[PDB]
C-alpha cells in the first residue's frame, strides 16, 4: 500500500505522454548535414476528459447512536467553502479525509 | 396454537433498499384493567375543571390502544440520520401490525 496513501499496483494507469511535433522553419537552400535548429514557435491547446468507475461497499452498521458525518458549518462567513472567491479564485480550505463512518475492531 | 409454543419472534430491524426503507420494531407491553371494567362518563364537573375554555363532556373507557404515530418508534438515530442526509423527501407506503405471545396473569 503507497505510504502516502491510495492504491498499489503492479499496473497501474499508464503514463499518457504528448507532444507538439516541431515544425522547421524556412531552412537553407544548400544542403546542410545539422539537425535544424530554427523552429517555429508552437504550442496547442485541447480538452482532456477522464472517466472513472469506483466500486462501493455499503455499511451495514447496527450502531444505535448517530455517526460522525463530515458537514459543513452554518456560521455566517465572507466565503462559500470550497468556491470561488470575489477574484474568482478557487480555494480547498481544508483537507477531508475518509474515515467517519465506525466498525468494530 | 398452544400453551407452550411462541406465537412469533422478536422482529426490530431496519433495511435500506435503493428507494425504499424498511422499519420494522418490537417492544413488550402491559395492559391492566382499566375503569374495573366499565364506562364512565367524565366531565370537566367530574375533574374539578372551572373554566368555560377547559370544559369537556366524554367517556373513559376500560379499553386500551396501540400507538405508534412517532418516528422514533421505528426509526434508530442512527437510521433517522441515514434518512434526513442522504434523502430529500419520505413518505409511509404500507403497515404490517402483530400481536403474538399473549400472557394474561
Amino acid at each position: 500500500s503507497p505510504l502516502m496513501g491510495g492504491f498499489g499496483m503492479k499496473h497501474p494507469p499508464p503514463q499518457i505522454l504528448i507532444k507538439n511535433t516541431p515544425v522547421p522553419a524556412d531552412p537553407p537552400t544548400a544542403f546542410n548535414k545539422d539537425k535544424l535548429n530554427s523552429f517555429i514557435t508552437q504550442y496547442s491547446t485541447g480538452q482532456v476528459s477522464v472517466e472513472i468507475e469506483w466500486e462501493l461497499q455499503k455499511e451495514n452498521s447496527k450502531r444505535w447512536n448517530p455517526e460522525i458525518q463530515y458537514t459543513s458549518n452554518y456560521y455566517k462567513s465572507n466565503n462559500v467553502e470550497f468556491a470561488v472567491n470575489t477574484e474568482g479564485v478557487y480555494s480547498e480550505p481544508r483537507p477531508i479525509g475518509t474515515r467517519y463512518l465506525t466498525r468494530n475492531l | 396454537d398452544g400453551v407452550g409454543s411462541s406465537s412469533g419472534n422478536w422482529h426490530c430491524d431496519s433495511q435500506w433498499l435503493g428507494d425504499r426503507v424498511i422499519t420494522t420494531s418490537t417492544r413488550t407491553w402491559a395492559l391492566p384493567t382499566y375503569n374495573n371494567h366499565l364506562y364512565k362518563q367524565i366531565s370537566n364537573s367530574t375533574s374539578g375543571g372551572s373554566s368555560n375554555d377547559n370544559a369537556y363532556f366524554g367517556y373513559s373507557t376500560p379499553w386500551g390502544y396501540f400507538d405508534f404515530n412517532r418516528f422514533h418508534c421505528h426509526f434508530s438515530p442512527r437510521d433517522w440520520q441515514r434518512l434526513i442526509n442522504n434523502n430529500w423527501g419520505f413518505r409511509p407506503k404500507r403497515l404490517n401490525f402483530k400481536l403474538f405471545n399473549i400472557q394474561v396473569k
